[PDB]
């Protein structure tokens, strides 16, 4: 199956600046079968964006992406101190898998 | 209120057929809320024939069509009744007594390649124009002289299926266009 | 609103099996699916199938080929996860979710994603 | 009363243009001497079914105000004049009150009509908020909001149009096949006897 | 049957004006109304007016519009046909029809034609 | 104005076949608003066909008439000695506009 892959595992940036994940696949995975989620610690995820350019419901204007092919990408504008999270990428382009998953912390 | 009808798994499908094998649902016994197109999609065209278009959530029927297809975008105006052309006559056929609506919107994000798609093809030279509802998913060695041949192309034997080869750069003109239509009984 | 609510944790030991509720109100209950995913403490996400509430059509992963099936109920909005055999590796947390990525009608896939999620059931085998 | 003038009913059934349904003519004939004897003597084709009183009696009576209408429309519509019908036609360009005491006529049209090429001169209402009084007129093209976004003028979804136009071509059948259907109506009260029929 | 009988013939200077008579007899007269149409001698016919007998209202040719004027009597049946400052291209003879191109009472046009001319009139 | 035009000026045909004349308008003119006349040498005119199809009281069936749009034909069956004369095509569609006259002999 497509298997996905993520990095970096782990940044550390400021509060405050523009930060950006990334997704990487194995094979070509159509645009419209490619989603993101967010994982607050002590919660359950939370759907981002859909298609990997729609936004969800209930989501800031902050949150936007682009990509399509092999490489996607999810871009954030500012960080923010409810922003500090891991982070997913998902296809269901031939059955369905989730990606490694990216962390994002302070630096100082 | 309970079985609402699914008029979502239609609108919103990944994949779309091509327009010479069109998909045909089938709906029944279930309550319709046509109140979903009511408000979606700021670039769409809705067009209906042989009902009132806001009197839609009034009237009970026994079964009802759906059928999808990608066609291009300057071709969106031969699919209506008493209409003739390349997709109507050849691919699509629409007949007079139509009682139901046709939607089209623009699908330019999700249905061009850089390098350009082949996976649309559309049916440009048939023996003989198809009756109201019918598909032919058949492809065979259409010979326009009078001299056979044994199932080569080439001279007088011309493949009858042609691709589209879409591209994000063409015009609007030229975009791939989805486009349902639903046929009430 | 859409609220997703499941049953308590469980001890269960190996050999055992476990039974995972999901109650769900506030939308039309034969129109969407639930699929189940299941995370370890500290790794990634893990899929296990899909189920439609309209015929009981229902797909399934390809590790939970045969541990897994389940069912629904559509009077009280409900669907069930049997897992089987249980081993200690199985220690995670079991989420319930509505899903749009799979028609509950006709079976073709849609454009979308998990929509809705519960509070999770935590499972523990030793 | 001793009044010389005939009735002019040739003047309102061989015109050469007939008006569309949702802006239909109305004449007043007042003053002379009703021969309806013409009308039976026409071929039997055409549909010469009327209430509140007899074809045959109608020789030996006098009426206030007599006046006419007339309008072209769909074959299979011509069943929606009569009173206490509801419809497209009925309920949106022409109503008939449930006491009429008038006759209703209507004949073929298809020869004169009727063009190959297709006649869209012909139009009718599609949209309107309510049903109209009886012996209304609506001649008001104004853009129509079904939904709740508003339109400065312009067609859109919600947005529409309320006149369409029903494509008269000579390949349909009779159902589809244009009709000229021409209305009488009479006032009986008081009688200062304007159309007095022939009696000595 | 429907008979109309004119006026005689005329030798008019040229310069003055000439009427014409038209008596009807064998119909209604209010009902329909009356054409006049003139043919030079080896031409064809031209149109020259309509007048209704019913209102009296009047529809002329634009090539005779300040030119000719029409009156009709109920009394004794009969058309009249003023033509002023006649020019020495007049000479023509001068019909009246019993028209059924246009209605009396309301003035809308109908299904028909010309069905009854008169004996016909020579003016010089 | 309309102009309808008549071709040919003069037909020379035997006597007991079947003429056929022509009257081409310039615009568009309804079948509602055409009629034929024929005028015999001496005498007043006398209408035939009206609405370019029926025909009018006290006349012959040999005469008959059609056509639509801009072509209209008015069609003898065979000839007598009595229908030798002038034939003029009307309309009254816009105004009121004769044709130049067709003779036979
Ligand atoms: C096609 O889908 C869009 C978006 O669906 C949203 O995301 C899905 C993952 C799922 O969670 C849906 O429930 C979401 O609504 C639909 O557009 C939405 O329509 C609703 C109802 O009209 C409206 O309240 C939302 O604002 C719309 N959202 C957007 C982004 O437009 C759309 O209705 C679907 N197509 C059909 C035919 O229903
Ligand atoms: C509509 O007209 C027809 C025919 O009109 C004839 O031609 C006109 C130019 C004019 O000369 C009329 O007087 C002619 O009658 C009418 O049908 C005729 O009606 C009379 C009266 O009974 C009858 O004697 C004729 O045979 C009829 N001829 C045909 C061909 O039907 C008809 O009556 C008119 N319509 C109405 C409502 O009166």
């Amino acid at each position: 199956e497509i298997v996905l892959t993520q990095s970096p595992g782990t940044l550390s940036l400021s509060p405050g600046e523009r930060a950006t994940l990334s997704c990487r696949a194995s094979q070509t995975v159509s645009s419209t079968s490619l989603a993101w989620y967010q994982q607050k610690p002590g919660q359950a995820p939370r759907l981002l964006i859909y298609g990997a350019s729609s936004r969800a419901t209930g989501i800031p204007d902050r949150f936007s992406g682009s990509g399509s092919g092999t490489d996607f990408t999810l871009t954030i504008s500012r960080l923010e101190p409810e922003d500090f999270a891991v982070y997913y990428c998902q296809q269901h382009d031939t059955s369905l898998t989730f990606g490694g998953g990216t962390k994002v912390e302070i630096k100082r | 209120i309970t079985n609402l009808c699914p008029f979502d798994e239609v609108f919103n499908a990944t994949r779309f057929a091509s327009v010479y094998a069109w998909n045909r649902k089938r709906i029944s016994n279930c309550v319709a809320d046509y109140s979903v197109l009511y408000n979606l999609a700021p670039f769409f065209t809705f067009k209906c024939y042989g009902v009132s278009p806001t009197k839609l959530n009034d009237l009970c029927f026994t079964n009802v069509y759906a059928d999808s297809f990608v066609i291009r975008g300057d071709e969106v105006r031969q699919i209506a009744p008493g209409q003739t052309g390349n997709i109507a006559d050849y691919n699509y056929k629409l007949p007079d007594d139509f009682t139901g609506c046709v939607i089209a919107w623009n699908s330019n994000k999700l249905d061009s390649k850089v390098s350009g798609n082949y996976n649309y093809l559309y049916r440009l030279f048939r023996k003989s124009n198809l009756k109201p509802f019918e598909r032919d998913i058949s492809t065979e060695i259409y010979q326009a002289g009078n001299k056979p041949c044994n199932g080569v192309a080439g001279f007088n034997c011309y493949f009858p299926l042609r691709s589209y080869s879409f591209r994000p750069t063409y015009g609007v003109g030229h975009q791939p266009y989805r486009v349902v239509v639903l046929s009430f009984e | 609103q859409v609220q997703l609510v499941q049953s308590g944790a469980e001890v269960k030991k190996p050999g055992a099996s476990v039974k995972v509720s999901c109650k769900a109100s506030g939308y039309p209950f034969t129109s969407y699916g639930i699929s189940w995913v299941r995370q370890a403490p500290g790794q990634g996400l893990e899929w296990m199938g899909w189920i439609s509430t309209y015929n009981g059509n229902t797909n399934y992963a390809q590790k939970f080929q045969g541990r897994v099936t389940m069912t629904t109920d559509t009077s009280t909005t409900t669907g069930y996860m049997e897992l089987r055999r249980l081993r200690s590796d199985d220690t995670a947390v079991y989420y319930c979710a509505r899903d749009y990525t799979r028609g509950a009608w006709f079976g073709e896939s849609l454009i979308g994603g998990f929509d809705n999620w519960g509070q999770g059931t935590l499972v523990t085998v030793s």
